């Protein structure tokens, strides 16, 4: 096995502030729900306690920074995730026409609770155009969010 | 700033724990 990165970890603790929206250090079952429901899924309340007890290592029902952590290298480490990535670009390509617009995008963040501003809409999108044609593709995806 | 990366990771967290689930096929 191989010690996660002081880069990886970073880039976890980013994706683990996405599923905790109250800062309080804890991913709940509503927490998770939430996610999973924007992401076109429709778990039942039975469902999400099991998807959590999995990764809760102290049995306290929610999933904290370092169990999170253990979920992520488990991820990495058996095969090389992908469908996690796969299954999120769908949740963005409302259309399913293989690209992500603006427009989409401005959707889905207006729905996860993030108004943006034109500006920002505009940033983002334009610094996953590597190919300049407006929109974002599924290997432009990948490279965003694969990191280093 | 304009990271779909923390929004797309997260999802990922929990998209991956919905897959997780190696087929029930039985
Ligand atoms: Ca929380
Ligand atoms: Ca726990
Ligand atoms: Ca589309
Ligand atoms: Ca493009």
């Amino acid at each position: 096995a191989d010690q996660l990165t002081e880069e990886q970890i970073a880039e976890f603790k980013e994706a683990f502030s996405l599923f905790d929206k109250d800062g309080d250090g804890t991913i709940t079952t509503k927490e998770l729900g939430t996610v999973m429901r924007s992401l076109g899924q429709n778990p039942t309340e039975a469902e999400l306690q099991d998807m959590i007890n999995e990764v809760d290592a102290d049995g306290n029902g929610t999933i904290d920074f370092p169990e999170f952590l253990t979920m992520m290298a488990r991820k990495m480490k058996d095969t090389d995730s992908e469908e996690e990535i796969r299954e999120a670009f769908r949740v963005f390509d409302k259309d399913g026409n293989g690209f992500i617009s603006a427009a989409e995008l401005r959707h889905v963040m207006t729905n996860l609770g993030e108004k943006l501003t034109d500006e920002e809409v505009d940033e983002m999108i334009r610094e996953a155009d590597i190919d300049g044609d407006g929109q974002v593709n599924y290997e432009e995806f990948v490279t965003m969010m694969t990191a280093k | 700033k304009r990271r779909w990366k923390k929004n797309f990771i997260a999802v990922s967290a929990a998209n991956r724990f919905k897959k997780i689930s190696s087929s029930g096929a039985l």
